[PDB]
């Protein structure tokens, strides 16, 4: 049923209902931990709510599953930047370019 | 100082307990119903029935007799008194009590069966 | 098979073969104790054989099962009368009238 | 001539029996506690509760009413009286009794639910 | 899966899709009857659709589960008010204040 939870997550995310999106993505992920896109979007929802530590944790996880996601690399850099982790933000930004 | 329906409440509880075989409780309840108003032949009768259920037939006799004192047409009380006397070996009273029950109701086949035995045991 | 035993009982009874009727009714009754009519007729067969104590026992049983049988009440009175149980015979006779 | 704690002993026994669902015993015990001292609103109330458990709501009404006569702030008695009246089809009294319970305690959601139904049934 | 149904309910509710929200809350509640918040929101969705009797039934249920929800008490009062049940609306309004 993870596929439905996933879709709810995307819908809530797009609509700005990040709290709903977070719970829905977590449901989908609990059932299927390898959904890199859901991890990415989960990280984005946390980012939107100001939790940049969680956003980092999830962007890294999404990247471990998919190292090619330049947007996750970029958003990782953004969350790091928000936390003052500038050397790291720079590296992640470069990683997105690479 | 009030308790206008006291006897009724105790009586009804007594009936419930009798029906459920809880004769000790029923005795208490009937006794209380009568204790504050000892004029209900039905309660005297049911007190006797609860005592009869208990097995202390002599107590049952006193209670049934009182029911008859209040109402001598209670053929059933006459019958159980006859049964109580019969149980005690008093076949002469068992006969008199069963006959009274039968004068009130000649078709009481059980009173007849027990009367027949009382005459044979006498 | 009680139903067949019962019929044998009635036939033997009508024919005056009370000893046969008694055994046959007892067979039917052993299988089915609630047959008030058979108890009544059993009592009648005993009555016919002079056993008025047994006739009483069975009339009473038949009456317990069926208090409306005026004939059982009457025959009860007759058996009681035969035994010298006159107060009882009178009561049973009245019971038949009642 | 003594029995200084009689009502207390009977009351406590009544409570135990009520808790165990033994409402007939509880009625007897509460009745006795009150019989020698009919001034405890709690016992009148619990007598009403035992009667309510029994199902003879009219008896429950008299007992709860007495509890209110001793103490009119017993919102729960007001509530169960309203329930007893409701059960009897007396929706007009059910309303009055539930409203009184709510004036005492506006957050009694059950009294509100039952009051709403009483107004609809009225 | 009640948790997902619940989230759909909240999303639909927020978006004004009260008919969807009602079905979704009922699904979540069928699976988990003790969700007081869902009962409350179900009542709100009915309220929004004009069914003030259902709104009352659900607010009361939500309150039985959680007597502290002043908003349910208030909304109960509103639904009662809509139905002309003024003494009751007043009591519920006071209950919210209490």
């Amino acid at each position: 049923e993870a596929e439905l939870a996933y879709l709810l997550g995307e819908l809530a995310y797009k609509l700005g209902e990040y709290r709903i999106a977070i719970r829905a993505y977590r449901i989908a992920l609990k059932r299927d931990p390898n959904n890199a896109e859901a991890w990415y979007n989960l990280g984005n929802a946390y980012y939107k709510q100001g939790d940049y530590r969680e956003a980092i944790r999830y962007y890294l996880r999404a990247l471990k599953l998919d190292p090619e996601n330049a947007e996750a690399w970029y958003n990782l850099g953004n969350a790091l930047y928000k936390q003052g982790k500038y050397d790291l933000a720079i590296i992640a930004y470069q990683a997105a370019l690479e | 100082g009030s308790m206008g329906n006291l006897a009724e409440k105790m009586y009804k509880a007594g009936n419930a307990m009798y029906r459920k075989g809880q004769y000790t409780i029923a005795i208490i309840a009937y006794t209380l119903a009568l204790l504050k108003d000892p004029n209900n032949a039905e309660a005297w009768y049911n007190l006797g029935n609860a005592a009869y259920k208990k097995g202390e037939y002599d107590e049952a006799i006193e209670a049934y007799q009182k029911a008859l004192e209040l109402d001598p047409n209670n053929a059933e009380a006459w019958y159980n008194l006859g049964n109580a006397y019969y149980k005690q070996g008093d076949y002469d009273e068992a006969i008199e009590y069963y006959k009274k029950a039968l004068r009130l109701d000649p078709r009481n086949v059980d009173a007849i069966e027990n009367l027949i035995e009382a005459e044979e045991k006498q």
